[PDB]
RNA sequence: GGAGAGGUA
């Protein structure tokens, strides 16, 4: 379910901006997590360009950079 | 902080951090003076419930109050819930060169544009009235600038109306459901108090006018102002995303 | 309930018609008021899955 | 007094603190010996701040 | 019929039915229960007495000395009410009680009285209810909102197949005490009993059995019907009632009297048991197989061996039966079970039970209680008995025993407030037939379980709770040894009863500010059922029942009025007649019906006697007799409204306005409009701004003389006669010859509250009503407050609208105004505000307040004095100095940025010993030359008032007309004549006067002593300055403004005169409404009160046409009588032939602007009657006329409907909306704008509008409104010196969030850093 | 009127027990929905045409 | 800066 799917994330800070903070963060460092900011949530939260909009064609050009 | 009376705020996890210091200082002093036991025992218990309050206060058996029995905001209570850092903070933020206020109807007005109160639009581009203020040679500094706009000279209303010409405003109605609850639109400047809204995008805002409210943020780059003619703009929004049929129906 | 009420608003609801007319009313409101506050939760859950 | 019922004489002191002493224990009031009955000073019953 | 001043302008009050009950005192549950606190019971059970005599007498623990208590007696306040609120102080009385210490002698027996002390000790000062029902708290008026809980008793509820997921109902049991431990029980999921006590571990209930001295025995005894089997020489002789078979099946040959009567395999029918009760048949023959499951109830022993056969609830069996056979039993006693009707919950509990006697049941309670402690044997026994059955610990109320005995079907409403073994005998047996299918469980939702807890009773409770801490450290201090050198003030402390007092009254969740921006939203949040605060339920854990109104609520709590949002149905208000019964549930009256005649006898029926009697409906027609015109008329018999017979109602409602409240009684036409939009429309209603000149609504409903009087805003006379003088500040009456008091002869003086603020900002004021000479009678109004018309509320105006869309500027729901209403300032308000410049003690000492201010020419300081304080009455703007202060190292206090007002007036208060400047001085001989004068101005009126009255009493008795001014006003006693009673007034009437000589030696200089005096601050302020500002809100689009039917809209344009729709005579309309609201909102109300505001100016506007030319008054007595007749058999039946010929003139005046009409709330004006009226005027009779355009100058096609709707203006003006920030302050903590309208904030982007930026590809939008405008300090000054510098171009960064939310996560044990 | 008087003649049978409760109830509101749809198509066909 | 109360959409 959507309250399950989303908390079952690849990234933590999807996942902790969301519910049960205290849950998924422990879960989350105890296995040395790593996000890499594959998504719109974590963007805005770290404060740079969303990789969906007009901020696509930037995210591109930083993925084929490195 | 102070609260002004000349009296300091509780300030929360100064106090979890406080009783922390406290008893570890005295488990050292019972650690010096070779204690017995159970009293130290005793101290070392009290320790871990000051440590365990201090960073999740409220998860063990029972919480620690500060005044009129309200439990004390501990370290992770300032990243849980809707008052948390996450939720208030970082992904919806307080933002500059913004207002708000009644909408009035104008049907007057075109698809692609709003009211806007003369104040109102006068306090929100104030940093462009006074690049166009040293532009123009008025004032050869910012505060005769900010001087000369707060006595509201007969001259800067053109000012207003120079940095107003091409600079889409974005419209927002509070309880925001959709992408149409914002959009941009070009502001007509109103020797009144109320913005008024085009009644054809009140299908899309849902907004009656009996005392609603609107917020009116100014996109400030260049990119912005792009961004909002051609995505937000409210002539670009005339069919509803969640099927094909048209957001302007005539009410 | 098995008696109607059996005035439109053009003439005059009585006091017991009006009673539950607001019986049916406050339901109604009540109802508005917790399902926005119901919805509110179902559409954050969709944004933040998606 | 709890259910006893008795005679008592009702004496005012300072800031009209009354005192009844129990007729029985009458032999504790005595009269006046300083020839002034009506200049005679007012003791504070209880010695508040005495 | 009338008296002198309501013939000024009479309301034409339609309606049918007769009052028998007028509207009783709006403010009654506040001043009865704040009376019922404060006053003396010698009988000893409410209030202040009630306390003190449940603590009192302390006894000492030592035992030789104990604390009784006397009496007590409530001080005068130090200050009144006006200078409560204007120093910031409460309003208190305070409390002193006589308290006598007794002394008990050691070396005499036990109770022997060495010494007993007595003196009055002060403990605690009170707050006082003022006259009306607030408090004055800490200068600001409160208002303590009356409770609505649980009350104390037994609940039967249940839990409707919502656990262990059988579907299965569990019905349980609370015995909720007053005081004490609660005791519930409950079904298991098995059909087992079990008991619990405070939510403790869960028991059988056959403990609690147990405990009160029940054996097994006797359990089944009370619980079980016994069934007799008789062996005999044939067969098992079964002794057997018949209808003991309904709903069995039959499974064997059911024989006898030689009768094959049921075969098997049939339900038992009911023809069966008639014929088996017809041929009278007992005992039966039946196989063994029936005794085969059945439960022995009693123990039977052999008569010989003496050995145990059977216990007690033993299942009996065959070889069981052929022991008791051998054993010499004849009579065996089973028990009557059944799968439907007669469960067996006792039997099996008394299987799960492992106890067998009391003591083990009393050690297992004593085990449940406290684990740990050892039990013995009195450790168990006594805390038994003190558990339940202790008066000192236990303890139902009088409305728990009430509660108790009534819904246990009892009749004796008193008793012991312990509980009984029959009570819980009877609550078990209850329960039990709840489960067994007859009867049902209690909805708490009934008013009949719900109880008013007034603003007495809660501050009563508090007080208690306060003293409860004063009687520990007083039997403390009795306790300690040495007591002959004490009084009854060095053992108790006024500081915990002050402490529990003042933390009730200034801030509780009951105890809340006044709404005061009129005088029904006043009288109205006086009058509000709170479902929330202490002792009661959440406002956002509250279901959707306690939220919906309940059939209950007729009569009592009103169903329309209640707020919408978060709390619907939680902050319920009162009905117009409902009352507070004796133990606190709410009752409503009801017309006493015999058996054909509705009498005038009123019977208040609470809510629980309300549904075994039949009540009729409101409005039944009713004739001349008592008697119902019909024979099926529509009643309620227990929540169900139907139609009944006309001679089996046994009450009738009082009036069809008791089911709603006073703001929703407000409402013309109610009954025509939706439920919704009356709930809008009174929401509304109490929050009107009272205006510049209050005028008064044509159509009204008759509540609003009730409303402005019983509400405090109006002055209104105590005793009647002329009036002496009229000012525009105080109004002197001069009381008759009859209500005058033979001793203090005096007259009256009311004192006008001019402009002052409100809490709500408004102003609120009194104007004077009555001429110069008026005669006025008791109980009439005198000053008009603030929003009403001679003394009927007047929220608003009423004002010549149309029904029509005009070009989009009323497109949804917004307002079309003329400019001619902008003109004549019918809708511009006083806003007055408080503004307070302190000076703080600080380090390098205090702040001086002069007008030395570095930085500021003389044009800002061309307004304030010599002293640094503003002039008062200086047109100030934004941006002003009102008090120069100055920073010692520019704190100067400015309007506010956006107002502008006139000072109307400066309050300086300064601590008790700090030098005052000229400024303070400066108010303080003005302030103090009015004291002299007032009390001057007391007293030389009084003295005009003695000396006249000592002069009437010389019109026979002494008479020398000439010889009374011969020697002055002052020697009227030593004069000729002759020495009788009439000498004996003069010696009584001048010794008022001797006292008032006085009078003035002691209260103008107590008035010295307060107006220098230096008054208490706070700690840090040495002295406060206070200016106060006026300000006029004209009106302008964005205003909000709504109409009395919940049709709420902003103003849109203003709208010039000429471009109004005007009639065929040249009027233009005021007003023009949208028609589309009223189809979908269905508030018809608002359509009808059109049509008949139409037709009453159509009355105003031939009463003007008749007065302004002159026509004799035979003409205007002729046409005034016709508009007060054509009611369809109206009660108000005037006559205009009993006015004086100046009165009718007088009446007519007031009658130009259109004749008041009152359409009561369900006994409205009939559809024909409006149109009869609109046909006594030339007005045409349906309604809408032809309208013209105002620009193009031709017809509007469709006739428009015009008329006169009373709009109202709410407190939601766009002066106080408006905000602009670009940029300014910003959070310390977090790096963002600060939030809010007085601190210089933005908007916040919150979290559900990101979303809709991210559904955009607004991602350079988006990115800019989280880092550079909001966050990110180092980028957004470099933004700001971008955008001046003619470059729009972000560089943002990271927000200055996120970099505390890393700090924060790394001050746990949690590593969270930053990647390459 | 007729629906008056025919919920009178369900009465009747109600109170001579050709009827139960819940039927006589189902009965009542199942004439009652016939009569407001009967006076909803009057007030339709009286408007829509007038 | 935080709690309590009330209100607008
Ligand atoms: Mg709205």
């Amino acid at each position: 379910g959507i309250t399950k799917a989303s908390l079952a994330t690849e990234s933590f800070i999807s996942a902790a901006s969301f519910q049960e903070t205290t849950r998924v963060l422990t879960e989350a460092a105890v296995a040395g997590k790593r996000d890499e900011l594959r998504g719109l949530k974590e963007n805005v939260i770290v404060g740079r360009l969303i990789p969906a909009g007009t901020g696509y064609a930037y995210h591109q050009d930083r993925m084929r950079r490195r | 902080v102070p609260l002004d009376g000349g009296r300091f705020a509780t300030s929360d996890l100064n106090d979890l951090y406080r009783r922390v210091i406290n008893r570890n200082n005295r488990l050292k002093r019972l650690l010096d003076l070779a204690a017995p036991d159970i009293i130290v025992r005793n101290e070392k218990r009290m320790l871990q419930e000051a440590v365990d309050a201090l960073l999740d206060n409220g998860r063990r058996g029972r919480a620690i109050t500060g005044s009129n029995k309200r439990p004390l905001k501990s370290l992770a209570d300032m990243i849980k819930g809707k008052q948390g850092r996450f939720r208030q903070n970082l992904l919806g933020k307080r933002v500059d060169y913004s207002g708000r206020s009644v909408i009035t109807v104008g049907p007057y007005l075109r698809l692609h544009q709003c009211g806007l109160p003369k104040k109102m639009a006068l306090e929100l581009f104030k940093p462009f009235i006074y690049g166009k203020l040293e532009l123009r040679g008025l004032a050869t500094t910012i505060k005769a600038a900010k001087k000369m706009v707060e006595r509201e000279e007969a001259v800067v209303w053109d000012i207003l109306d120079e940095v107003i010409r091409e600079h889409p405003v974005l419209l927002n109605r509070a309880p925001t459901l959709h992408r149409l609850g914002i959009q941009a639109f070009e502001p007509v400047l109103i020797e009144g108090k109320a913005i008024q809204l085009h009644p054809l995008v009140c299908a899309a805002y849902n907004a009656d006018f009996d005392g609603d409210q609107m917020a009116v943020h100014v996109p400030l780059t260049l990119e912005a102002q792009l961004e909002a003619r051609a995505l937000m703009m409210s002539t670009n929004n005339i069919l509803s995303p969640a099927n094909g049929e048209p957001i302007i129906v005539p009410s | 309930i098995e008696t109607p009420i059996t005035a439109n608003f053009r003439e005059g609801l009585n006091v017991l018609q009006y009673f539950i007319s607001t019986h049916g009313a406050r339901k109604g409101l009540a109802d508005t008021a917790l399902k926005t506050a119901n919805s509110g939760y179902l559409t954050r859950r969709l944004v933040d899955v998606a | 007094a709890g259910g006893i019922t008795g005679e008592y004489l009702m004496l005012t002191y300072a800031n009209d603190a009354k005192l009844y002493v129990p007729v029985s224990s009458l032999h504790l009031i005595s009269r006046y010996a300083g020839g002034a009955e009506e200049n005679a000073p007012l003791h504070k019953l209880g010695g508040d701040a005495w | 019929v009338y008296s002198y001043t309501e013939k000024k302008r009479i309301r034409k009050d339609f309606g049918k039915r007769p009052q028998v009950l007028d509207v009783p005192y709006l403010l009654s549950i506040q001043l009865d229960s704040f009376q019922k606190f404060i006053e003396q019971d010698p009988e000893g059970q409410y209030g202040l007495e009630a306390a003190f005599r449940s603590v009192f007498p302390i006894q000492s623990y030592s035992g030789n000395s104990e604390l009784q208590y006397v009496s007590y007696r409530l001080g005068e306040p130090v200050f009144d009410v006006q200078e409560c609120q204007i120093r910031g102080v409460t309003y208190s009385a305070p409390l002193r009680v006589k308290l006598r210490l007794v002394i008990y002698e050691r070396e005499a027996p036990e109770g022997t009285v060495k010494d007993i002390k007595e003196q009055e000790v002060y403990m605690g000062e009170i707050p006082l209810m003022t006259d009306n029902g607030t408090f004055v708290i800490n200068g600001t008026e409160r208002v303590i909102v009356s409770q609505l809980h649980r009350s104390p008793g037994v609940f039967f509820d249940s839990d409707k197949g919502k656990t262990h997921s059988s579907g299965k109902v569990l019905y349980n049991a609370r015995i909720i005490p007053y005081r004490g431990s609660w005791l519930d029980f409950e079904f298991d999921p098995k059909d087992n009993l079990f008991v619990r006590i405070d939510r403790r571990r869960k028991l059988p209930a056959t403990i609690i059995l147990r405990a009160l001295n029940y054996t097994t025995e006797q359990i089944l005894d009370l619980f079980f019907e016994k069934v007799i089997f008789e062996i005999r020489d044939n067969k098992l002789q079964m002794e057997l009632v018949p209808e003991r078979l309904r709903g069995e099946t039959a499974s064997f040959d059911i024989e006898a009297n030689g009768k094959v009567y049921v075969e098997k395999g049939r339900r038992i029918t009911a023809r069966h048991i008639r014929q088996l009760e017809k041929d009278d048949v007992k005992l039966i023959e039946v196989p063994v197989e029936y005794i085969a499951g059945k439960v022995v109830a009693k123990d039977y022993i052999d008569e010989s061996t003496g050995e145990l056969i059977c216990a007690a609830n033993m299942e009996l069996s065959l070889d069981l039966l052929a022991k008791l056979s051998q054993s010499g039993h004849k009579r065996i006693e089973t028990l009557f079970t059944n799968d439907l009707d007669h469960g067996p919950y006792i039997s099996e509990t008394l299987r799960v039970d492992p106890t067998n006697d009391r003591l083990s049941a009393l050690v297992e309670i004593y085990r449940m209680m406290r684990p740990g402690e050892p039990p013995t044997r009195e450790a168990a026994e006594s805390l038994f008995e003190n558990l339940f059955f202790s008066e000192d610990r236990y303890d139902l109320s009088a409305v728990g025993r009430m509660k108790f005995n009534r819904s246990l079907l009892r009749e004796e409403i008193e008793g012991s407030g312990i509980l009984s073994k029959d009570d819980i005998i009877d609550v078990m047996k209850k329960l039990i037939d709840i489960r067994n299918g007859k009867g049902e469980v209690d909805d708490i939702d009934h008013l009949g379980n719900r109880r008013i807890r007034s603003v007495g009773e809660m501050a009563e409770n508090q007080f208690r709770v306060g003293l409860v801490r004063v009687e520990r450290a007083v039997k403390e201090r009795l306790s300690l040894g040495d007591l002959d050198t004490l009084m009854p003030q060095d053992m108790i402390n006024a500081k915990p009863i002050s402490a529990a007092v003042k933390e009730f009254f200034g801030s509780s969740q009951l105890s809340q500010f006044m709404d005061q921006n009129n005088p029904l939203s006043e009288i109205t949040h006086k009058r509000r059922i709170s479902a929330l605060g202490p002792g009661g339920l959440t406002r956002e854990r509250a279901g959707f029942e306690v939220r919906d109104v309940h059939p209950t609520h007729y009569g009592r709590v009103c169903p329309i009025e209640t707020p919408e949002g978060p709390n619907i149905g939680l902050i319920n208000s009162l009905s117009v007649y409902a009352q507070t019964n004796e133990y606190g549930f709410l009752e409503t009256p009801y017309r006493k019906v015999t058996d054909g005649v509705v009498t005038d006898e009123i019977h208040y029926l609470s809510a629980i006697e309300e549904g075994n009697y039949v009540i009729a409906q409101a409005n039944s027609n009713l004739d001349e007799e008592g008697h119902f015109v019909e024979d099926l008329v529509t009643c309620r018999s227990k929540g169900e409204s139907s139609l009944f017979s006309r001679d089996q109602v046994d009450y009738m409602d009082v009036s069809t306005q008791q089911v709603v409240s006073v703001g929703a009684s407000l409402i013309p036409f109610l009954e025509h409009d939706d439920a919704n939009r009356a709930l809008m429309g009174a929401n509304m209603q109490r929050q009107a701004v009272p205006t510049l000149r209050a005028d008064k609504p044509l159509v009204g409903t008759g509540m609003e003389r009730a409303v402005a009087v019983d509400s405090g805003v109006t002055a209104v006379a105590k005793r009647g006669g002329v009036v002496q003088y009229v000012d525009a500040s105080r109004i002197v009456i001069k009381v008759n010859e009859d209500e005058m008091y033979p001793g203090e002869a005096g007259i009256d003086i009311y004192n006008l509250t001019k402009y002052t603020r409100s809490n709500q900002n408004t102003c609120i004021n009194q104007m004077p009503c009555v001429s110069l000479g008026e005669p006025v009678e008791r109980g009439d109004v005198l000053a008009d407050g603030p929003s009403t018309d001679l003394g009927e509320l007047a929220l608003g105006q009423n004002m010549r609208v149309a029904f029509m869309p005009w070009n989009g500027y009323n497109f949804e729901d917004s307002i079309l105004v003329s400019e001619r209403v902008v003109q004549e300032d019918r809708f511009t308000t006083i806003h007055i505000q408080e503004l307070a410049c302190v000076s703080r003690d600080t380090k390098l000492g205090p702040e001086e307040i002069t007008a030395d201010i570095p930085n500021v020419g003389e044009a800002a300081l061309s307004k304030l004095d010599e002293s640094g304080i503003v002039y008062i009455g200086a047109e100030v703007t934004g941006g002003d100095i009102l008090v120069g202060k100055v920073t010692p190292k520019d704190s100067s206090l400015r309007v506010p940025n956006g107002v502008s007002g006139t000072v109307i007036d400066v309050q300086v208060f300064t601590r008790d010993g700090v030098e005052k400047d000229k400024r303070a001085l400066e108010i303080e001989e003005m302030q103090l030359k009015q004291a002299k004068k007032d009390l001057s101005e007391e007293l030389q009126i009084l003295e005009a008032g003695l000396f006249s009255r000592i002069r009437a009493v010389l019109v026979a008795g002494g008479v020398e007309a000439e010889k009374l001014d011969k020697l002055p006003r002052d020697r009227w006693l030593e004069l000729g004549l002759t020495d009788e009673e009439k000498q004996n007034q003069l010696e009584q009437l001048a010794e008022q006067y001797d006292e008032l000589k006085h009078e003035f030696e002691k209260k103008l200089e107590a008035k010295r002593r307060k107006i220098t005096q230096g008054d208490d601050l706070a700690p840090g302020v040495l002295k406060i300055v206070k200016v106060y500002l006026a300000v006029k809100r004209r009106i302008q689009p964005g205003d909000k403004m709504a109409g009395r039917h919940g049709n709420k809209g902003v103003i849109s344009k203003i709208n010039p005169i000429e471009d109004m729709p005007y009639d065929e005579n040249g009027t233009p309309v005021d007003i023009v409404l949208n028609p589309l609201g009223v189809p979908s909102r269905m508030n018809i109300g608002q359509i009808l009160e059109t049509h008949l505001g139409m037709a009453a100016k159509g009355i105003g506007d031939k009463i003007n046409a008749m007065l302004k030319q002159q026509q004799e008054v035979a003409k205007l007595r002729e046409f005034i009588q016709r508009a007060y007749d054509l009611g369809a058999d109206v009660r108000q039946k005037v006559d205009l032939s009993t006015f004086s010929d100046e009165e009718v003139m007088r009446l007519a005046e007031n009658l130009r602007k259109g004749m008041p009409i009152a359409t009561p709330v369900f006994d409205g004006a009939k559809e024909a009657e409006i149109k009869e009226l609109l046909k006594l005027g030339d007005l045409p009779t349906s309604g809408q006329i032809r309208l013209y355009d105002g620009r193009t100058g031709e017809q509007f096609e469709r006739p428009v409907t015009v008329g006169y709707m009373y709009m109202l203006k709410l407190n939601h003006l766009v002066d106080d909306k408006m905000h602009a920030r670009s940029t300014g302050s910003y959070s310390l903590v977090t790096q963002q704008p600060l939030g809010g309208k007085a601190q210089f904030g933005g908007q916040r982007f919150g979290e559900m509008e990101v979303w809709a930026l991210e559904a955009y590809g607004a991602a350079y939008t988006l990115q800019e409104m989280l880092t550079v405008k909001s966050d990110d300090v180092n980028g957004r000054t470099k933004m700001y010196k971008n955008i001046v510098d003619g470059n729009h171009q972000m560089e943002p960064g990271m927000p200055e969030s996120f970099n505390v939310l890393l700090k924060e996560i790394r001050s746990l044990g949690i590593n969270i850093e930053l990647e390459d | 009127s007729e629906a008056e008087a025919e919920v009178a003649e369900i009465q009747e049978q109600f109170q001579s027990g050709l009827v139960t409760a819940g039927e006589r109830y189902n009965k009542v509101i199942d004439i009652w929905a016939a009569a407001n749809d009967r006076v909803s198509k009057a007030m339709m066909d009286n408007l829509q045409t007038e």
